[PDB]
C-alpha cells in the first residue's frame, strides 16, 4: 500500500534519529530484515530498583504508524505494578493518548521514567501496586531480587 | 527519478515528506493537507497542542506553496 510505504519511511528517520541522538539508557533496532520489528533495551534507571539489570522489549509497528500507537511490550520479567506475566505496559502514550507527534525515542524515556516511578493508583498487576503503596522497603528488595536473577 | 533533498521547511513535521498544499493549523504549525486530513479521521485534534481541530479550521498557505513550486521548477534545469 502507499500508506505503508509512508509509514515505513518515517520509521527510518526515526532510526536514523536514534542514531543521531541516542535516549537515556535506551537503545532500539530492527530485528534485522524486518523494518516494522524492532527490540529495545534499557539498562534499568540508577533512581530504580531495576538498576543495573537489562530489560529487553518488542516494538511491532502497525501499517498506519504512527497514525497508530506502536504495540511494544517487554520479554525480560521484571517487578513492577505496571508491567505483567505477559510483558504488557501501562502507559497512556501507547493508548487512547497517541498523538502521530509521539516518537519511539520519546516513548522508551516514558517507560524509563516510569520503571523510577510507577503509577500505582492504576496498576496493571494489584497485588504488586498494594506492596509499593503499604511496604516500600519489601516493593524495592523485590525488584531487585528479580532483577538479579532474571536480567542478568 | 528525482528526489529531495527538499529544504526542511517545505518538508512535513510530521512525515518528513515534500508538501504539495502546506496548510496552517490554529497551533501554527504547517502540515501537508494531505498528511494532516487523515490524522483527523482517527481524532479530531491538533497532533501537538492535542487541542480540538477539525477541516474548517485549516487555513491555506499559498505563500509557501509557490515558494516549493518554484523551486520544483528550479529543479527542473541543469
Amino acid at each position: 500500500h502507499h500508506m505503508n510505504s509512508m509509514a515505513l519511511k518515517r520509521i527510518n528517520k526515526e532510526l536514523s534519529d536514534l542514531a543521531r541522538d541516542p535516549p537515556a539508557q535506551c537503545s532500539a533496532g530492527p530485528v534485522g530484515d524486518d523494518m516494522f520489528h524492532w527490540q529495545a533495551t534499557i539498562m534499568g534507571p540508577n533512581d530504580s530498583p531495576y538498576q543495573g539489570g537489562v530489560f529487553f522489549l518488542t516494538i511491532h509497528f502497525p501499517t498506519d504508524y504512527p497514525f497508530k500507537p506502536p504495540k511494544v511490550a517487554f520479554t525480560t520479567r521484571i517487578y513492577h505494578p505496571n508491567i505483567n506475566s505477559n510483558g504488557s505496559i501501562c502507559l497512556d502514550i501507547l493508548r487512547s493518548q497517541w498523538s502521530p507527534a509521539l516518537t519511539i525515542s520519546k516513548v522508551l524515556l516514558s517507560i524509563c521514567s516510569l520503571l523510577c516511578d510507577p503509577n500505582p493508583d492504576d496498576p496493571l498487576v494489584p497485588e504488586i501496586a498494594r506492596i509499593y503503596k503499604t511496604d516500600r522497603d519489601k516493593y524495592n528488595r523485590i525488584s531487585r531480587e528479580w532483577t538479579q536473577k532474571y536480567a542478568m | 527519478i528525482d528526489y529531495s533533498d527538499a529544504p526542511d521547511e517545505f518538508r512535513d513535521p510530521l512525515m518528513d515528506t515534500l508538501m504539495t498544499d502546506p496548510v496552517r493549523l490554529p497551533s501554527g504549525t504547517i502540515m501537508d493537507r494531505s498528511i494532516i486530513l487523515r490524522h483527523l479521521l482517527n481524532s479530531p485534534t491538533d497532533p501537538f497542542n492535542r487541542q480540538t481541530l477539525t477541516e474548517s479550521m485549516l487555513e491555506p498557505v499559498p505563500e509557501l506553496k509557490e515558494q516549493i513550486q518554484a523551486w520544483m521548477r528550479e529543479k527542473q534545469n541543469s
